[PDB]
């Protein structure tokens, strides 16, 4: 998921 | 100029020891002699002495950073004006020290901050110390020189450093800085010991994988993802992980990694990633737990620490705290209440004090010696600490 340059986030599938 | 590629091994060092023993003069001497001999930028006393303020873990510290090279290695070096700056830097880990240069004036011998910096060095995990016996231009005898050397070795051994094996350079930071070839040679000797005695430190990427968990969410029919910044190491798709702290330790497998909405085969140290886990439910994992290489980290509730309490000016408490103080301990991504045991005969801790504290948390968290933490209380940061010894 969910970030894009540097803040917490994600995904995986 | 190839040095712009930064391919040489990198070592973080610094000058420690009692006020006025010559730490800043030695720092200027090291940059100047190494610039003349091998090439680099020389730094003057005034530039290093006028240390800018820098914020650590919510704490203001005055720190000067310099860099210098030897033919085989690159050094980043820290030097600070006051003893309080060394206390704060060492406890917070704001300045990394792969090795320390303990400066001892031959004229005064070991002094109270000499002992305190060796003691803190041991508690915070400074792994190696080399000694620069300074102001030898003021001591023409040998009975006092061999005596101070002997006292320094015993002092280092008193705090578990190998005093007998410690390189001790007898020099004059001032005379080398003034360009005297005989004294400049003692600076080259010191730099040679930086090269030979301080081993190349282990890079965060080569350490066992660790990720402190922040957010947790499910991807329908694919499993649970945990987000965080990879603290150290690498996680690869297909590798097993342990989920450590707060609750009983669980096992899982990394089945995916994503960063900036791009699916990757791995997550690396310093990267803000999401990690997809096999067979873990959303409610079985939480913030503050860590993902780690199996068997490399354990959960603990009790530990010994070195803590620095913020002064009023640093935005900390205005009044001391006492035994009975049950504040929140901030570890990586969460906070936990703990009970504190102060040293024998200590009833209060004043703002600005640093002390050894034995803490017992209400629940376990993944920890090892050297882990930093903050102390917070309704609703500000009152302290900063480092785990000195895990107790169980
Ligand atoms: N005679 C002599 N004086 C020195 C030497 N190194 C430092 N000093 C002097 O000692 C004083 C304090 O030195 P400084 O580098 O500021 O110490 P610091 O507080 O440890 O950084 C200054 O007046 C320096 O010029 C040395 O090798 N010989
Ligand atoms: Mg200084
Ligand atoms: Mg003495």
């Amino acid at each position: 998921s969910c970030n894009c340059f540097c803040y917490p986030c994600c995904s995986c599938x | 100029k190839e040095k712009f590629e930064r391919t040489k091994p990198h070592v973080n060092v610094g000058t420690i020891g009692h006020v006025d023993h010559g730490k800043t003069t030695l720092t200027a001497a090291i940059t100047t002699v190494l610039a003349k001999t091998y090439g680099g930028a020389a730094r003057a006393f005034d530039q290093i002495d006028n240390a800018p303020e820098e914020k650590a873990r919510g704490i203001t510290i005055n720190t000067s950073h310099v860099e210098y090279d030897t033919p085989t290695r690159h050094y980043a070096h820290v030097d600070c004006p006051g003893h309080a700056d060394y206390v704060k830097n060492m406890i917070t880990g704001a300045a990394q020290m792969d090795g320390a240069i303990l400066v001892v004036a031959a004229t005064d011998g070991p002094m109270p901050q000499t002992r305190e910096h060796i003691l803190l060095g041991r508690q915070v995990g400074v792994p190696y110390i080399i000694v620069f016996l300074n102001k030898c231009d003021m001591v023409d005898d040998e009975e006092l020189l061999e005596l101070v050397e002997m006292e320094v070795r015993e002092l280092l051994s008193q705090y578990d450093f190998p005093g007998d094996d410690t390189p001790i350079v007898r020099g004059s930071a001032l005379k080398a800085l003034e360009g005297d070839a005989e004294w400049e040679a003692k600076i080259l000797e010191l730099a040679g010991f930086l090269d030979s005695y301080i081993p190349e430190p282990e890079r965060a990427i080569d350490k066992p994988f660790l990720l402190p968990i922040e957010d947790v969410f499910s991807i329908s029919g694919r499993g649970t993802v945990v987000t965080g910044r990879v603290e150290r190491g690498i996680i690869k798709v297909g590798e097993e992980v342990e989920i450590v702290g707060i609750k009983e330790t669980q096992k899982s497998t990394c089945t995916g990694v994503e960063m900036f909405r791009k699916l990757l085969d791995e997550g690396r140290a310093g990267e803000n990633v999401g990690v997809l886990l096999r067979g873990i439910k959303r409610e079985e994992i939480e913030r503050g737990q860590v993902l780690a290489k199996p068997g490399t980290i354990k959960p603990h509730t009790k530990f010994e620490s070195e803590v620095y309490i913020l002064s009023k000016d640093e935005g900390g408490r205005h009044t001391p705290f006492f035994k009975g103080y049950r504040p929140q301990f901030y570890f990586r991504t969460t906070d936990v209440t703990g009970t504190i045991e102060l040293p024998e005969g200590v009833e209060m801790v004043m703002p600005g004090d640093n002390i050894k504290m034995v803490v017992t948390l209400i629940h376990p968290i993944a920890m090892d010696d050297g882990l930093r933490f903050a102390i917070r209380e309704g609703g500000r940061t009152v302290g900063a600490g480092v785990v000195a010894k895990v107790l169980g």
